[PDB]
Formats: structure tokens, C-alpha cells, sequence
């Protein structure tokens, strides 16, 4: 939306009221921890592939 | 090979897995359904000073 | 004439088991909400047979017989033959051409095995002839349904036109198959339950990707 402060060098705007605002912010920390091996996934039960 | 309890269409064969790979079996002599699983898992955690 | 498909002639393209998935397959299918060709039965002429045919019948008392197929079809090259006489199926690769019987009061393989829709996939697939099959108690209606494997030959001969035959004292309904990719829908007791046909529009090629 468009707006425009009513600048002046003589006026001042002051709060005569006030809000508490209690806001929710979402922060990831860790993710799923994996693990890989090599012959199982690659070959798997075989003897000379391994 | 073990014996499972899946529900195979009559004209089905193999049961097929996520990977795409053969997950479960028809025996052509006697009609039932055996499920394939790995020989050993290898990877073992050793916890040791 | 002509009528719509009717997002039917979706078979199993494989004897593979799979449970809940989405399976993206490219094989000969029969496109969704395309022309077949109508014909009614009170004429049987002789059609192309394609890369397949999907054969969809109406009928109460079982007016249709079978099918004759083959390339030239005048008794000089081999044809096959579908016969149900209502007590058996017979199929025949000879060449001799039998007059249809009224119900009124050489070749080296043979084989013996509105109420009711019975719909039939052929198709010639490296000299071998599959024929898939669903019939179900009821222009086509527009439900899924999904077609189950029943007849696997090894013929070899090629096929290029293919004619119906008829039970001379009910309609049905041919269409061709194309070479599409189908996303099936398999449920948790390995039947079909649904398909998307990914060149059709851009939402079902959205779905697909
Ligand atoms: C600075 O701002 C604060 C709050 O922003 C004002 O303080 C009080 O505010 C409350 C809430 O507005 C006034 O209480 C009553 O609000 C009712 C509306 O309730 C709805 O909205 C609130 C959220 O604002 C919801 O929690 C609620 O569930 C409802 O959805 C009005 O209907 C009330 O009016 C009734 O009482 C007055 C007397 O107070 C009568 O004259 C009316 O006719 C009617 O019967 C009421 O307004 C509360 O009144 C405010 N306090 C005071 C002292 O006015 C401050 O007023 C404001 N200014 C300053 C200088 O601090
Ligand atoms: C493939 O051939 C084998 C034969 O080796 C068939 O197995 C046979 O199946 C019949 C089924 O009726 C069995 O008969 C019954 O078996 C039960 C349980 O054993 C018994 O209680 C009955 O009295 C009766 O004998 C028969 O025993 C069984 N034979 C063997 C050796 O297991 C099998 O069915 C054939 N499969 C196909 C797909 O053709
Ligand atoms: C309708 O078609 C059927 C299917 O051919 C005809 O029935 C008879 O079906 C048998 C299938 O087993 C044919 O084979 C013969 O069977 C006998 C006994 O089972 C066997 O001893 C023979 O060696 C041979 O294998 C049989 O040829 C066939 N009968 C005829 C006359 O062809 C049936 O006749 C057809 N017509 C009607 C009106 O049902
Ligand atoms: C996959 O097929 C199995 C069949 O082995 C379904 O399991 C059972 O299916 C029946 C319906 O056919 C469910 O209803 C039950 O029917 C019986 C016989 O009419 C009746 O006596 C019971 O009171 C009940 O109404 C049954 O609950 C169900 N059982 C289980 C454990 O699932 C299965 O639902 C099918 N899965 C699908 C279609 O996703
Ligand atoms: C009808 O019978 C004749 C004779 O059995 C078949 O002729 C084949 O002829 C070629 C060359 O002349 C031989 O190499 C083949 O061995 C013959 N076939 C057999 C089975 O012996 C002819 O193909 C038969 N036609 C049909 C439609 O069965
Ligand atoms: C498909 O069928 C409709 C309705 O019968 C017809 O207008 C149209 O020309 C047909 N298209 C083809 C390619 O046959
Ligand atoms: C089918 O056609 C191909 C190419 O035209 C030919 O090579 C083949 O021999 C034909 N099949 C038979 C059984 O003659």
C-alpha cells in the first residue's frame, strides 16, 4: 500500500497506546542422521561382486 | 527364503520391492509364496575403550 | 460412426505383484477418451489389426463368436482362429475357411481350453499372441476396470487384419492400441485401481512428473 509521512520540521507523532505482541518464529536444528555401507548397498550377498 | 503370507494374484509371479528388485516368489511346483531376505547384515557397532 | 473411449482398456502389463505404489510403465496401451469404431449387430467387415486391437462387446446371449486373423486370409498363408461353441475354446492356425454354422432347431498348432461387457486385448508381441480379458455384468461405460492375463501363445505368423464372427440365426466396439505411458495405481491386494495417461493433457503430464 502506498503511504506518505506527513513531514514537517516543526511536528512530532507520539504513541499514546501500546500492544504486546507475542510473535512464532520456526528454526531448524538437525536433521536425520543416515548411515551407508558399502558391499550391502552396491553388490548385496554376492561373493565375487565383493 | 521364508514362508510368507502375501496375497499374489493368480496369474502373478514375483513380488516386486521399492528398489524394484524381487522381493517374494512363486514356487512353479508347489503354488505358494516365499519372501527373499539378505543373508547377514554385516555393519556392527563396537563400543570399546 | 464413432464413440468415445471412455478411459477404459487399461490391463496388467506384467505378471510382477506390487502393493500401494504409483508405477509409471510405457507399453501399448489404448489412449484415454479417443475414437473407437461402433458397430452394431441386428455386419462383420474386415479391419487392420494395427500394433493391437482392443475388442470391447455388448451383448445378452453371446451373438459373437470369435475372430479370424491373419495377412491375406484367402486360405494361402496361415490364420488363426478364436472359436467359443459355447462348451469350449478352440483356437486353429489352419489355413481352411468353414462357413458359420446356424443355431437354429495341416497346421502344426491347435489348442482346447444389454446384460454382460466383455472386453479383449490381442496382441502380436515377438511371435507371441496375448490375449487379455474381462468380462462384467452391466457407447461404453465410463468406469475402470481392469483387464487380467488369460492367453499366452507362441504363433509366430505375422497378423495385419484381423474380421469378428458372428452367431447367425448386441454390438461392439474396436479400437487401436499406441505405444503411451500409463501411471497405474496399485493398492494394498496388487490389483489396478486407477491410471493416469501422461500425453493427454498437461495436468495428467503433471501428475506423471
Ligand atoms: C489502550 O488500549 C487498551 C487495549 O488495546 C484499552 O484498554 C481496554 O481495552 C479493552 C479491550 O478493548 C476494553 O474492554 C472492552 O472491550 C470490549 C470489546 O471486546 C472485544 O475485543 C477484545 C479485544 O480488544 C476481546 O478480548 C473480546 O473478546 C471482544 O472480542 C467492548 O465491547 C467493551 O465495551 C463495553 O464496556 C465499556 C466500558 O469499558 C462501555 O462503555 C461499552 O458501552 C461496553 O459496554 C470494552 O471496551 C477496555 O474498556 C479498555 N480499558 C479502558 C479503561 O477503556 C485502553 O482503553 C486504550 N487506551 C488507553 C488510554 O489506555
Ligand atoms: C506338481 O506336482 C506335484 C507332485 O509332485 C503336485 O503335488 C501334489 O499335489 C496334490 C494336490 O491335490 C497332493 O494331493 C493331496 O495332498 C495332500 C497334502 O499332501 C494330501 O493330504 C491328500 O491326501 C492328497 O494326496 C499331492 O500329495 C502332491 N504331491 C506331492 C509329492 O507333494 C503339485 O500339485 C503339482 N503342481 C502343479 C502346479 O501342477
Ligand atoms: C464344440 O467344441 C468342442 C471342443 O472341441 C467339441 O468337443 C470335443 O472336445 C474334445 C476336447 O477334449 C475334443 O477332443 C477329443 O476328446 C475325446 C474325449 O475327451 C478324446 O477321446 C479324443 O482323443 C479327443 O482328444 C473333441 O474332438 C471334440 N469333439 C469334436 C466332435 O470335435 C464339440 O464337439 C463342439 N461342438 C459342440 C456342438 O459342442
Ligand atoms: C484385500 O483382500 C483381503 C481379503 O483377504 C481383504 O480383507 C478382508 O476383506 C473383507 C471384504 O472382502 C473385509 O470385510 C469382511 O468380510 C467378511 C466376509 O464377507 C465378513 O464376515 C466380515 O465381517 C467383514 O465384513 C474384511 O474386514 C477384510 N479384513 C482385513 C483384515 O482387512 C482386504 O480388505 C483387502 N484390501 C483392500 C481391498 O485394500
Ligand atoms: C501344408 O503342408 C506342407 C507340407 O507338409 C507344408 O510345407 C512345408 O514346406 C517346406 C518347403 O516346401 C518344408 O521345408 C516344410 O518342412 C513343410 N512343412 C512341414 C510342416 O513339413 C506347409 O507349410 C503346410 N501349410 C500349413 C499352413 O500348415
Ligand atoms: C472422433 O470422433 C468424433 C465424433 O464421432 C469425430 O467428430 C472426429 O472426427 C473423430 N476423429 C477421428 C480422428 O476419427
Ligand atoms: C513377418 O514380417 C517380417 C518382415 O516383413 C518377415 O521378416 C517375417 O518373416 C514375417 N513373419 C513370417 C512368419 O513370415
Amino acid at each position: 500500500a502506498e503511504n506518505s509521512v506527513a513531514y514537517s520540521n516543526n511536528s512530532i507523532a507520539i504513541p499514546t497506546n501500546f500492544t504486546i505482541s507475542v510473535t512464532t518464529e520456526i528454526l531448524p536444528v538437525s536433521m536425520t542422521k543416515t548411515s551407508v555401507d558399502c558391499t550391502m548397498y552396491i553388490c548385496g550377498d554376492s561373493t565375487e561382486c565383493s | 527364503l521364508t514362508e510368507s503370507n502375501k496375497k499374489f494374484l493368480p496369474f502373478q509371479q514375483f513380488g516386486r520391492d521399492i528398489a524394484d528388485t524381487t522381493d517374494a516368489v512363486r514356487d512353479p511346483q508347489t503354488l505358494e509364496i516365499l519372501d527373499i531376505t539378505p543373508c547377514s547384515f554385516g555393519g556392527v557397532s563396537v563400543i570399546t575403550p | 460412426a464413432y464413440t468415445n473411449s471412455f478411459t477404459r482398456g487399461v490391463y496388467y502389463p506384467d505378471k510382477v505383484f506390487r502393493s500401494s505404489v504409483l508405477h509409471s510403465t510405457q507399453d501399448l496401451f489404448l489412449p484415454f477418451f479417443s475414437n473407437v469404431t461402433w458397430f452394431h449387430v441386428i455386419d462383420n467387415p474386415v479391419l487392420p489389426f494395427n500394433d493391437g486391437v482392443y475388442f470391447a462387446s455388448i451383448e445378452k446371449s453371446n451373438i459373437i463368436r470369435g475372430w479370424i486373423f491373419g495377412t491375406t486370409l484367402d486360405s494361402k498363408t496361415q490364420s488363426l482362429l478364436i472359436v467359443n461353441n459355447a462348451t469350449n475354446v478352440v483356437i486353429k492356425v489352419c489355413e481352411f475357411q468353414f462357413c458359420n454354422d446356424p443355431f437354429l432347431d495341416n497346421c502344426t498348432f491347435e489348442y482346447v481350453s444389454f446384460k454382460n461387457l466383455r472386453e479383449f486385448v490381442f496382441k502380436n508381441i515377438d511371435g507371441y499372441f496375448k490375449i487379455y480379458s474381462k468380462h462384467t455384468p452391466i457407447d461404453l461405460p465410463q468406469g475402470f476396470s481392469a483387464l487380467e492375463p488369460l492367453v499366452d501363445l507362441p504363433i509366430g505368423i505375422n497378423i495385419t487384419r484381423f474380421q469378428t464372427l458372428l452367431a447367425l440365426h448386441a454390438a461392439y466396439y474396436v479400437g487401436y492400441l499406441q505405444p503411451r505411458t500409463f501411471l497405474l495405481k496399485y493398492n494394498e491386494n496388487g490389483t489396478i485401481t486407477d491410471a493416469v495417461d501422461c500425453a493427454l493433457d498437461p495436468l495428467s503430464e503433471t501428475k506423471c512428473t
